[PDB]
This record gives C-alpha cells, structure tokens and sequence, in this order.
RNA sequence: UCGAGAGGA
DNA sequence: TGTACTTATCGGTAGG
DNA sequence: CCTACCGATAAGTACACGATCCTCTCGAA
C-alpha cells in the first residue's frame, strides 16, 4: 500500500508542472525502493549500500569508503554490472553485449 | 542519484525487469512488457456511458425483431434469425462485455476512458474500409461465428511471455486483459458489421495487422529501461519552472525519505 | 590459485605429476585410464599418424626388415611435416632403432600381457621399453615393482618376454 | 573532447555497447597488460623477446594471460595495491 | 616414458571464413604446437590423427571480427621424472663427462655421478671412457638415471647419473 | 592495444576479487629493496639511485633498461617494491574496524567474548551475510566487559562448565588521532582506590591479539581465511607504487620536478630511519614513541591526507599534499574522473547554425574539420582505385588521405614521405582518409540529460566553419544558436559505424519513449508560417505554384 | 553447473530478431567483409560492406549463431535462419 | 603543469 | 540542511 | 519488601556530499 501511496507522490510532482511521463518509468523507480523489504532512500546511504558489486557502487560518492570495505571483508565483484565492466574496458553486457555470437560451420559450408 | 540508482536495470530476454545481481524488480517492463515508443492513447468504450446506450450499442439478439441484426449489413441475416445455437456464443459475447464494464469501473473508478495502450485500431479499421474500397450499400461477405470466433482466436496469438507452465501462461493472460479488454470493445460482433461494414476479406486483414502491430510492440530484450527510466524522470525536473511544497524542493523529500513536515496535510472522507 | 603448496616431488615411486594421473579424463567425457606408451608402442603410434597424414593430405589434392624401415621413416617425416620440426626426426631414429618389437601383431600381445597383471601404465611403458634378464634388475630399475608384483610370478613375464622378443 | 559519466549514460541507454566501449578504449586509453592467472595480480614480468614470461611469487612460466584494459585502470589497481588493497583480476568463473 | 595426451589450445582473422577453413585452423594448430614444449606436458611431439578434430563454434570476438576457436586435440609427449630411468645413445664427449640424447632432450652426467673406476681417455678420438672391456665414445648405447630435471625454455634438460647396480654402458 | 605481440592468451576479466596484501606475499612480490631515500642521480652522478627510483624496476628518460627487460616506458608496466617498517602501524581506512574488532574479541588469549551458548549469540550469528551478522557480533560483545571461563546454569541442572582460557577484564576503548587508550576498571577494594586505569594501546599489542584469533572468529566477524586475515589490517611491509604511479615528469634535462607522491614516500623512508637507528642505538624509552607517532602520522597521511578534524600535514610551499584517498576520490579523479567518464580522440566541437535546406538527419560538418578527422578504411577490391585516388590527393585536397598504415604496424605520413606521390597500395593495408559525405557520426549537445542529445548524423562537407545542422532537431538537443557549442565524434570501425546507423539514427528517434509521444515537432518560422498558409482566406496563383512543387524533392511531376 | 544450454527445443525466447541481434549481426559482418571475409551473397556492384551485410541478412546467407543469456546463466543458440526479421 | 582567478549556453 | 552513529541517565520487572 | 539487572527515550557528535561541458590568462619558493 506504501508503494502505491509512492507512486501517488511522484507521479503528483510530474503532473504538477510537465505533463507527463509514462506509468513504466516512475513505476519502476517506485518499485526499485520498495523491492527492498521497506523504503530505500535515493542517497549515498539509502540505495548505494546494497549487495552490489563494489566497483559499481565505488563510482557514487563513498569511492575509497567502499574500497576499503571491500577488501577489508573480501568482496567479490561478480563483473555482471553496466559500471564494473566500463572501469574493466570490455564490451559491456547492455544491448548490444549481453549476447555473444559464434560462427557455424554446418552453415558456412551450405553457403559456400 | 537516479541515473546512478538504476543503471543496473535492464529487461532480460525472459520478459523479466532484473539487474545486475540478478534481483527482480518487475516481472513484466511496466506491467504489460510494451516498448514506450509503440503506444497510443485508446479510448474504451465498454466503461464509459450509459447502460441503455451500452445495451444498444453491443447486445445481439437473434431471438426478437427490434433487437436483431438487419439483412442488409449480414449477407445471411434472415436464416440467422431466431437461431438458438448462434445466440449461445452472442450471449457468452454480450456476458464477456458485460464483465468487462464491471471489471474496467473497479480498475478506472474515476471514469477515465482514454488511456495509453499498444496498436492503434482506431486507425487500422480506418486504413481497411479505404485499402478495400468497402461500400455501406452491399452487406458483409463476413457470418457471427466468423467474427465472434476470429476475435477470441486472435487472444491466444497475442503472446509478450513465451509460455509452457501453469505460472507463466496466468501471467501472459494478466499481461494482455487490459488490451483484449479495448480488442473485445472495439470487435464486438455488433459494432463490426452496425458501424464499420467489415468484408470477410478485409477482417481476415485487420486481425493480422493487429496481430503483427502487438508482436512489433512487444519490449526488446537489452532495453536498458532503469537508465531510460532514470533519465525520463530527472529530465522533466529540470524545466520546473511552475500552501503545499511542489516541484524539486517536494522532489528532494520523495527521494530522501525523509521524515520531515514541509506539508504533511493528511486528507479524511 | 594464492601460490598453492606445489603439491609433491616428481619421482619413481609413482608420484607423478599433478597433471599427469593414473585415472584421468576423456575430451567426449569418459574417465578413462592414462595412456602410457612404451619406445615400441609410441614407435608405431608416430608412424601410424604419419601414414595417416599424407593419406588426408593428398585426398584434398584431388578435388617388417631392420635397416629398411630407418629410410621409409626418414622419407616420411620430410612430407606430412616441415623441415621447421627437428624434435620429431631424433625421436623417430631412437624410436626405431631402440623398439623391442617391430610387428604390430607381437606389441598387442605384449600390451595384453603387460596391461593385465595389475601395473600402472607407467610401469608397463618401463617394462616395455627397457630389456631386463634378472627379477632384480627389473625390481631395482623401476623401483615402483617390489610388493606390486611377485619375484617369481615377475620372472615368469621376464621369460615371456624374450620369446615375445623381436629378430634384428 | 570529454566523454564523461553524462556522455556514457546516453549511449547505454541507447544500447550501443560497442560504440561506447570503442570511445573508452580504441580512442582513448587502451592498454595491454599481463597477468598471473593464479594470484590475478599485475606480477608479471614479460620478456617480449626473451620469452621470459616468470611471475616472482608464483614460479609460473604457464599460468599468465595478457589483457586489454584502460591503463587508467591498470594505474587504478596499482594505486589500491598502494594502500595494501587487492583488486586480484580473475579471469576464471566460480559462482555462476 | 611418453605419454598420449588428451589437451587443447586459435583465434582466426576474418578474411580466413570460407570453406577452407576447417583445415586451414587444423594446419594453425600444428604450427604452434607440433614442435612446442610446455613445462607441465613435456615436448608436444606429434599431433595424432589429423581428421576427426573437434573444433566446435568460433565466438567472433567484440570490437574486431576475428573467430576465438576451441581446438580439442590428441598428441603425443615427452615427459621426465626424477628417479626415471632411461636408456639414450652418447652425443657429446668430453672430459668433463658426457651428454645423453634420450629422445628430443639431452641429459648430462658429470664425472662425479658416474663410478670413480672408469676415467676419461684423452688418447682417442672420437673422446672415449674405458674401464675393462667396455667403451664410451661417439656412439655408445648408455643406461643413465634422471636423478634431477631442468625446465628451461621450450627445451626440458636433466642430470642423471649411471654410479648404481644394472647402470653404465649397454 | 600496447604495442608488440605476445605469446600468451588473451581472456576477458570475468570476475575480481578483493583482499589486503600480506606481508609476507609482498617480500616475495618485491623486486626492489629502497634503502636510500635519494631518487635522482646514481651516489650522486647521473640518472638514480638503486634505492627509490629504478633499483629493478620502472624507466626514466627515454631510456629502454626496466631491469633487464627493456620495451620502453610506452610498454613498461612497472613494477612492485617494498618497504620495511621498523615497527607495525595501522591502515588509515580500517581504524574503527580493528578499535571494533578488539572491542569484540578479548584480549590477553585472543578468542571471542561470547562464544556458542548464549542464545543471543546464535540469534546474532543466524545471518549468513558479512557486515549486517558483524554488525549484531559488535553490538553483541561490546558490553559484558570480562572474558569467561565457567558460564552455563540453567541448560545443564546446576554446576557450571567451562569453554574459555583466560577470564580477564577487556576494556573500555576510544580513539584519540592516532592511537586507541583502554580504561581497565578493577578498584574493588584494592589498587588505585576508585578510579580505573588507561593504557595506551600499541600496534604489536593489537597485532598479537589479531594473529591469536581463532579461524572461526574471523567468519564470525566478517573475514577471509586467505584474502583479508585481520592481521593484514596492520601494516608491518609497505608496498612502493613505480613511477608510472608517480611520475619524474622532468622540468627540462638537468633539473627534476618529483611527483607530490615521490617526496612522500621519501617522507615515510625519513621518519623510519630515525626509528631504525633509536631503537638500536641509544635509547631513550618515551622519546621513540614520539617518533613512532610521527612515522605512523607519516605512512597515514600518504593514503589518507583529509582525515579527522584533528591533524592536516602540508608538504612546503603552503600547498597541501594529495593522498591516494584525495588522488582516485569522486569527481575528477581516476574513478569519476579517468574511468567512469574519459576524454577521447577523432572528436570536434564548434558554434551551431541552423538550417532549412539540411535534411533532418543530416549534419554541415566544415571541410577544416572533415580534413583533420579521419577514418581509417581497410584496402579491400571494392575500394582500391578509390582509396589510391584519395591518397593521390593527399593531405590538401578534401577527398584525400593523411597516414597509410602497410601490413606491420609502420604510419606512413603523407603530408611528408619521400614517396608520398607513388604508394602501390597492397589489399589488407589501412588507409586513414579524411571525413566524407554520408558518413555516420555522433553528433552531442551537453548537459546530455535523456537518451537523445547523443545521436547519429549523416555528414555533408560544407564551407564557412560552424556546426550545420537541421531546425527540427532543435528540440531533442534543447540548444538554439545562440553562441552554444556542439561536440561530434567520429567512430573508426565499421561495427560501431553500424551500430550508430542502426540504432542511433536522428529518424529512428522521432517517437520518445518517456512521453510515448513524438519528440521532434515543426517549429519557428515553418510552425507560424505553416498556419498563414494553411487558412481559407489564401491561395497562390499558377507561376509560384509550379516553384512550390519543384522544391518538394519527391515530386511525382503531376500538377 | 553442468552445462545449462537448453536444446534447439522448448524455447522461452522470442522467435524475433531483437533491434541489438539486428544491428550486432549487421556490424559484426559488415567488419569482417571490410576485412576481406568471403561475401556469400551475389555481389550487385556494391562497394559498401554494411550494403552488403543488409542483403547478406534479406537471402539469409549469415552463418552466424546468437548465444542468448538469461539471467540463471542458462542459454538458448539461436541461428540467425531461425529468427524472424519484423522490428 | 599545479593552483588560484576569470569567462561562456 | 539531514542522516547515522554513539554514549549517559532512568523507571520498573519480578524473583529470592 | 528490597535488589541485580534490563529494557526505555534521550541528547550530542560526526559524516563527506552539492549542473554538464567548454574557453581565456597570471605567477612560483
Ligand atoms: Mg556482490
Ligand atoms: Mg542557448
Ligand atoms: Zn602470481
Ligand atoms: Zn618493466
Ligand atoms: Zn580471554
């Protein structure tokens, strides 16, 4: 009920002035702080400490903080993320690269 | 904050809204799984009006001879008459439509009847009676079980989750009702043949088309909706420029959650 | 992973390598058993791929005695490989000129005889590979032996052996 | 010209993937280094001539992978082990 | 002694895609390995039965259109171990002792791994080792034990000695 | 890629795993020893010394040497070595991790303060988590302030068995700077009447604790068995950064110019050796400790510089130092600054004019610009008479080339080259051409706030110098002409081109997603000339109304 | 653990090309034939790669096989013959 | 090049 | 300007 | 009817954060 209430509230703010934004992005972002357990602040604290990978949540303010905790309890970046693998310099898994493609050569004979 | 909030999130190609981790957000992209860009905003015309105007607009009956179809819209429209066997299938037509004013005033209590939803029938019927140069003089080459039939047909085609389980085949016909709902209002066995004078060659068209527009409008697996949507929200933010706090000082509290008055007017019935 | 503790020392005790096992894996799944070879066995398994080689080589093209088996290898080794391999030509001389049997009818007796008695393959590429007169000699050679194979019961082998043994 | 965070933001939400990395790397920093696969720390010493390619603290001449990273994030990793932190770059899967 | 292995190893440029590819990454294969010596396998010697290679699918890699292919073969290696006892024919000889081409390795015994009665000779050539009536000299047959291993390079070098009972010249 | 092949595999970095560095693995790691705290000139002629600076390890100028193995500073990776510290020190980052480690385990014996059978403490350890289950295990141990040897009455009938060593009382701790002070209570009846005693808690105290703790309490409070072992939260050997962490930079040839980190690392060499030298000379009991503060202020302010509000540390001239904290910290700095967000090559930016001659997907890039950028084509047969034309032109004439990259990796500048004019042009070879004609490019507009604002643009080689583009496409970029500025980057392979012009295209963004409405719309002139004409009241007359329909370009030529 | 790859039957993928597969499997080929790769296709004059690419795609003549993941690391190999080009 | 200062939609 | 973390005084619960 | 302990609500102190990009010039100990 708290989420729906949430809702109610943003999209209010959306409707207030700039009419409008599709239900699918605000919905989204309501039920990103509510599929949590409880409500999840949009702030260093709130989202930010989670059980993400370090590296992605190292590039929102708390940097070093993170870094250290880390280390300090043996985290394991699982390289799965849209930041982890932009720091890495790999084709990122959006899109385009959360598919690979291979070549085969049951086809590449049949087309000569 | 909110870019960085949901850069993670992005629509798999199980129809699922996950992350990075792997944590499920939504089950289905914004409820119906449908590419923001595809939509149009549809009026439904089995919730709004009268009762009297609902009865006459889309209640078939064969069995009287005020409330029957004429013989000049149906090619066979005197051997339908007084058919007990063809007015079984239009009262399950009429008690579906009657369902769906029912269930459409517990969603939209308010009344609304316009709202957003995917391919444009409105136009698609529009397109057919000029591709087909269709005539209001001759009847419909087209019968009732031919509509009626066609119409519920077409529901199964229209698939946005790839079914197989008890689970996801419920959650495929959750994800459509609201649409079938607006496909069953504007394809009544009546409104077909009383207002847009379908051909059978012509219908067999349009039921394609609408089936080919719902699978073009269906959301693209690697969208990564969380970025879009965090940048679709924080962008209308900035041109704010329009006794209770509104605007980016109220958006900062939504955010912040945040236990703190500002204006905290509760409202009683 | 985090250096590891290097695992143990490569010896005649049949501690081999931590790469090479006595029961080890197949590329179609299977777990089958290590595949040791002795200088007759390995002799004939070079030949045989290099038979084979020129056999594959020339289809896309179209759209027994000692000292004669030294210069039919000799040719061999310059077609179906480059003059760029120098390991394969001083292996193949010492394969030849050191095999304890020469026809491939004798060796499957061999490897029944050997691969049976209950040795590691290891034990039987040693076996096969080397020539031994005395139960001690064989005992003190390959040291792996003494409680896993009978004095007596070895000597017997020994003998069988000498008549498996080929003419040079 | 700057390809910032804001910059980045746009093409993944595009989805271009490749684009955006190209600009990362092909255009920008780009740089190849090796690895020792047991540890996954930068120990490597790499003889391009000699074939000397030895991680001290792990006697491997096998185990060692080069790779295409950004040399900011090379110069990054160096930094952490700076102050006794251990980014151990692995390029072998454990938790599916 | 040598061992049939089961091991695997190509990434391929885009202009090689046509149907003469099969045995084109066949021949890429052999280029490398046919000849190589890892530390942990030994000498890769031979490549046995080229057809019936699996090859399986080639993921063309990210920003470039190069094919990374995995190629499962079987070869045969050359292995050593200390304590292993081989029988080489005498290459080198000279007064410091002799070096033992067991295969595609060469092992060295010094004078001191080998017995104290038998003395290098001087007098002879090619250089010789006498004792009684037996004689080390360019050819020779000799029965050496690999009592240490030396990794070096794509080259495995040894050090065995023939000071023991059953040991020596053969 | 770094320049030159390799003969070893190139994989993908699929996961990385984080730790702290052991003492011990950085012995082993090292391959310098830095006795001498001196960098530049050998004892002291020229080019440094064995001691910081290049003993096994990083290049200087412009030579190859990097102990050995050469390849150059464009290839180096530099490498580790490391630092003996004449007494342990804590890490900046985990102070208040090791004061709540020690406030959880005991002291004295180095086991844990509740262990198993109280109930709480199996209701705090249920969690299978890593900071939220230590988070319980502090709370938990923080109070009940003496170790236990006998505990359980009411499980077993009466008589109570013991599970623990030694039953000491642990004491109460908090920070001040540097160093941790634990109040020991005591006083009943016996020494020091009422009032408790503090002593000042050492590294080689706490270390000895943490190297006593069981395996099991190391899971129970958030740690590794192999990568973060509490003991490595002290630093007893630190790791030096090679210089391309801290570059030389080199102020002309004869002078030097050190990196803000070099002087610092120097600055931790110079307080060790006064300790190094106290402790084994002459020494004066509480006179090395107020050196020990300093070495361990020294290797603090080197990771850390902006610590609590309590010391600063400034290296003279006036301007503080900057810390590896301060050095990869958000905004601008290596992770925002170098990783998140980077700066990039084959881009431009000029002030914006509009247009309504230009297609909406198109974009008037200067002729200027389309002959300082460049694409770099493969020599195919589908090109080569065209690619040896432009090369033919060379660097002047707009259809033209700059660098002719051959079979090995040799530039072949045209604007130069002794045989600039002939080039036979071999297949395989990449020839680096100037802009040209319908090429797909990136063209930006910043603040880019929504998935627009970045978009693709077919080009069009135009004269006076200004950014052309169409006045439809006014609205997804939000900017007018105003004097505003535009950024364009041009892709260089033909799989990012194609995902530009597959995906990004100015056309295929017509509809927005946010809105589910059209993003572009008529506007300005077109907009309110568009309602004059579309009215009863006007109608043109026969000789413009033939003018009117030749403009339209898809005209089917029927009136 | 083992495996996870569903076979080419019972698939709860869409039989559609998604728009990221369209301009990747254009790209991808479009590069390699700028790379002097073998054109499958009857060349028509085209010195464009991605021109021919568009048309490698209309005749089906791409050997190319789509790996796509789902979120349990699970995948289903899709050959680019298989999928439906509407978008 | 560091830093400060200033300036631009 | 707001959040989160950390320590000191304080009324009562019921058990021997 | 009193005490060894056990939860209250306090109030104080401490935490590192805040448009995107771009351009120009001055002066070090
Ligand atoms: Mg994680
Ligand atoms: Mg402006
Ligand atoms: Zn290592
Ligand atoms: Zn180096
Ligand atoms: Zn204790």
């Amino acid at each position: 009920a708290g989420r729906a209430a949430l809702y109610k509230e943003v999209y209010n703010v959306i409707a207030s002035d700039g009419s409008y934004v599709n239900y699918r992005h605000m919905a989204l972002l309501v039920d990103v702080m509510t599929t949590q357990g409880g409500l999840t602040s949009v702030t260093r604290h709130g989202f930010n400490r989670s059980n993400t990978g370090a590296l992605m949540r190292c590039s929102f303010e708390e940097t070093v903080e993170i870094l250290f905790e880390a280390g300090a309890s043996a985290e394991l970046d699982d390289c799965r993320g849209v930041s982890e693998n932009v720091i890495l310099g790999q084709m990122a898994p959006i899109g385009t690269g959360a598919f690979d493609v291979m070549i085969d050569e049951e086809s590449l004979v049949k087309y000569m | 904050r909110l870019v960085k909030a949901l850069e993670d999130i992005m629509v798999h190609y199980d129809n699922t809204t996950r992350n990075s981790l792997g944590n499920v957000i939504q089950f289905i992209y914004g409820e119906d799984g449908m590419d923001a860009a595809h939509i149009e905003k549809q009026s439904l015309d089995t919730i709004g009006g009268s009762d009297a105007a609902f009865e006459k607009r889309y209640r078939v009956d064969l069995l009287n001879t005020d409330h029957t179809l004429d013989p000049s819209l149906l090619e066979s429209g005197s051997e339908i008459l007084g058919d007990l066997k063809l007015q079984v299938l239009l009262d399950e037509e009429y008690k579906q439509l009657v369902k769906d004013r029912k269930f459409l005033r517990e969603v939209f209590v308010d009344g609304e009847a316009n709202w957003p939803l995917p391919v444009n029938i409105r136009r698609i019927i529009q397109n057919a009676q000029q591709t087909f140069h269709i005539d209001h003089t001759k009847p419909s080459d087209l019968t009732i079980k031919d509509i009626v039939l066609g119409v519920k047909d077409l529901q199964e085609n229209l698939l946005v989750l790839r079914g197989k389980n008890e689970i996801i085949q419920n959650a495929q016909r959750d994800a459509v009702t609201l649409f079938c709902c607006l496909l069953r209002s504007r394809l009544a066995t009546r409104r077909v043949l009383q207002e847009y004078r379908l051909t059978k060659q012509a219908f067999d068209w349009v039921l394609s088309n609408i089936e080919a527009q719902f699978l073009r409008s269906v959301v693209h697996p690697g969208e990564m909706v969380g970025v879009l949507a965090a940048q679709s929200i924080g962008e209308p933010a900035t041109q704010m420029t329009l006794k209770v706090t509104s605007g980016v000082p109220r958006l900062k509290e939504i955010l912040n959650v945040a236990k703190n008055m500002k204006t905290p007017s509760l409202t009683v019935y | 992973r985090l250096k590891k503790v290097e695992e143990e020392e490569n010896a005649a005790t049949l501690q081999l390598g931590q790469e090479f096992q006595l029961k080890q894996i197949n590329h179609q799944g299977e777990e089958e058993e290590l595949i040791a070879l002795n200088l007759s066995e390995a002799r004939l398994v070079i030949k045989e791929a290099l038979v084979e080689r020129r056999r594959a080589f020339k289809r896309s093209q179209k759209k027994e005695t000692r000292e004669k088996e030294l210069e039919s290898i000799d040719v061999l080794l310059e077609q179906t490989t480059g003059g760029n391999n120098k390991d394969l030509k001083n292996t193949m001389q010492y394969l030849t000129n050191f095999s304890r049997f020469r026809d491939q009818e004798t060796v499957g007796a061999v490897i029944q005889l050997l691969k049976s008695t209950g040795l590691h393959p290891f034990e039987v590429a040693q076996l096969g590979s080397l020539a031994c007169d005395t139960a001690d000699e064989a005992k003190t050679l390959i040291p792996s032996l003494n409680n896993k194979i009978s004095d007596d019961e070895l000597e017997r082998i020994l003998k069988e052996l000498s008549n498996l043994e080929t003419l040079y | 010209l700057r390809f910032g965070e804001m910059e980045r933001d746009c093409m993944i939400a595009h989805g271009a993937a490749s684009f955006l990395k190209e600009r990362l790397m092909e255009a920008s920093d780009a740089f190849r280094v090796h690895i020792c696969g047991i540890c996954g720390l930068m120990t490597v010493i790499a003889k391009l001539n000699h074939n000397q390619f030895e991680c001290k603290g792990c006697d491997n001449k096998i185990d060692i992978y080069q790779i295409h990273i950004p040399y900011a994030a090379k110069l990054l990793f160096q930094e952490l082990m700076a102050m006794n932190i251990t980014p151990r770059l692995y390029t072998d899967r454990s938790r599916d | 002694m040598f061992f049939i292995k089961d091991l695997s190893l190509i990434t391929l440029h885009p202009s090689f895609f046509g149907p003469r590819m099969k045995q084109y990454l066949k021949t890429k294969l052999l280029e490398e390995v046919e000849g190589s010596c890892t530390g942990k396998f030994g000498y890769i010697l031979c490549v046995l039965d080229y057809d019936n290679i699996d090859i399986q699918r080639g993921r063309i890699l990210p920003t470039d259109g190069s094919a990374e292919f995995n190629v499962k073969y079987r070869a045969v290696v050359f292995k050593p171990f200390k304590g292993e006892v081989v029988d080489g024919t005498v290459v080198s000889c000279s007064q410091h002792g002799f070096e033992v081409q067991v295969g595609p390795m060469k092992v060295f015994v010094t004078k001191h791994l080998m017995p104290q009665d038998l003395t290098f000779n001087a007098g002879s050539n090619p250089p010789s080792y006498q004792s009684s009536e037996d004689v080390i000299t360019i050819k020779s047959r000799i029965r050496v034990k690999i009592e240490g291993c030396i990794s070096q390079v794509s080259s495995i070098h040894a050090i065995g000695s023939i000071k023991e009972d059953y040991l020596g010249a053969i | 890629v770094g320049q030159q092949y390799s003969s070893a595999p190139l994989r993908t970095v699929k996961e990385v795993q984080f730790g702290l560095f052991s003492p011990e693995e950085v012995r082993a790691i090292s391959v310098a020893k830095i006795r001498f705290p001196e960098t530049m000139d050998e004892t002291q002629t020229r080019a440094k010394i064995g001691g910081l600076n290049d003993p096994r390890l990083g290049s200087i100028d412009r030579n190859l040497k990097c102990q050995t193995c050469q390849e150059g500073m464009n290839e180096c990776p530099g490498h580790f070595g490391h630092i003996d510290l004449a007494k342990p020190v804590f890490h900046v980052g985990f102070i208040a991790k090791i004061k709540k480690v020690c406030e959880c385990v005991c002291m004295h014996c180095g086991k844990l303060l509740l262990d198993e059978h109280n109930e709480l403490m199996r209701q705090a350890l249920a969690i299978k988590d890593s900071k939220k289950r230590f988070a319980a295990i502090w709370t938990l141990c923080k109070t009940k302030m003496v170790c236990e040897t006998d505990v359980p009455s009411e499980d077993d009938p009466t008589q109570l068995v013991s599970r623990g060593g030694c039953g000491n009382t642990q004491p109460t701790i908090r920070k001040d700077g540097l160093k941790l002070v634990g109040s020991w209570k005591k006083d009943r009846a016996t020494g020091d009447a009422d009032e408790p005693e503090l002593r000042v808690l050492s590294t080689e105290e706490i270390l000895n604790i943490f190297k006593h703790i069981s395996v099991k309490d190391f899971t129970s409070l958030g740690f590794n068995e192999v990568f973060s072992r509490p003991e490595w939260m002290i630093l007893t050997c630190l790791p030096v950064p090679p210089p391309p962490v801290r570059p030389s930079i080199s102020f002309n040839e004869s002078q030097r110019g050190e990196d803000d980190l070099t002087f610092k690392l120097a600055d931790i060499l110079k307080a060790n050796i006064s300790l190094e030298t106290l402790e084994h000379n002459g020494a004066p009991h509480h006179a090395i400790e107020e050196a020990e503060s300093l070495l361990q202020f020294h290797v603090a302010t080197y990771m850390d510089n902006d610590i609590a509000g309590q010391p600063q540390a400034l290296q003279k001239s006036g301007r503080p130092v900057k810390s590896i904290r301060a050095r990869l910290k958000g905004k601008e700095g290596r992770i925002r600054g170098n990783l998140m967000g980077k700066r990039v090559d084959f881009s431009a930016r000029t002030v914006i004019s509009g247009d309504p001659n230009l297609e909406l997907d198109q974009v008037g890039v200067p002729k200027s610009i389309a002959k300082t950028l460049t694409y770099p084509e493969v020599v195919t047969p589908y090109n080569i008479d065209r690619l040896t034309q432009l090369v033919r032109n060379g660097p002047n004439e707009h259809p033209g080339a700059k660098y002719v990259i051959r079979d090995s990796g040799d530039r072949i500048d045209l604007r130069y080259s002794k045989r600039a004019g002939d080039i036979q042009l071999q297949y395989g070879w990449k020839v680096e051409r100037h802009i040209m004609d319908n090429d797909p490019v990136l063209f930006n507009r910043q603040p880019s706030l929504h998935k627009m604002s970045m978009m693709a643009h077919r080009v069009k080689v135009i004269p006076y110098s200004t950014f052309r583009l169409n006045l439809s496409v006014t609205s997804p970029y939000n900017a007018d002409f105003d004097g505003d500025e535009m950024n364009l980057h041009v892709p260089q392979s033909e799989e990012t081109r194609a995902e530009l012009s597959q995906l990004c295209a100015v056309p295929l963004q017509i509809v927005s997603p946010q809105s589910n409405k059209p993003c572009m719309g008529i506007v300005q002139d077109t907009l309110c000339g568009i309602r004059k004409l579309t009215l009863r009241d006007t109608f043109i007359e026969l000789d413009q109304v033939l003018n009117m329909l030749y403009w339209v370009p898809d005209w089917d030529g029927v009136i | 653990l083992k495996e996870k790859a569903i076979p080419k039957d019972q698939r709860a993928t869409t039989p559609y090309m998604t728009k990221y597969e369209r301009a990747r499997i254009l790209g991808t080929r479009a590069l390699q034939i700028s790379m002097n790769a073998p054109v499958f296709v009857d060349l028509e004059g085209e010195t464009d790669p991605l021109r021919i690419a568009m048309k490698e795609l209309a005749e089906k003549k791409i050997p190319l096989v789509i790996r796509r993941y789902l979120p349990d690391g699970s995948f289903e190999d899709w050959s680019v013959e298989e999928l439906i080009v509407d978008l």
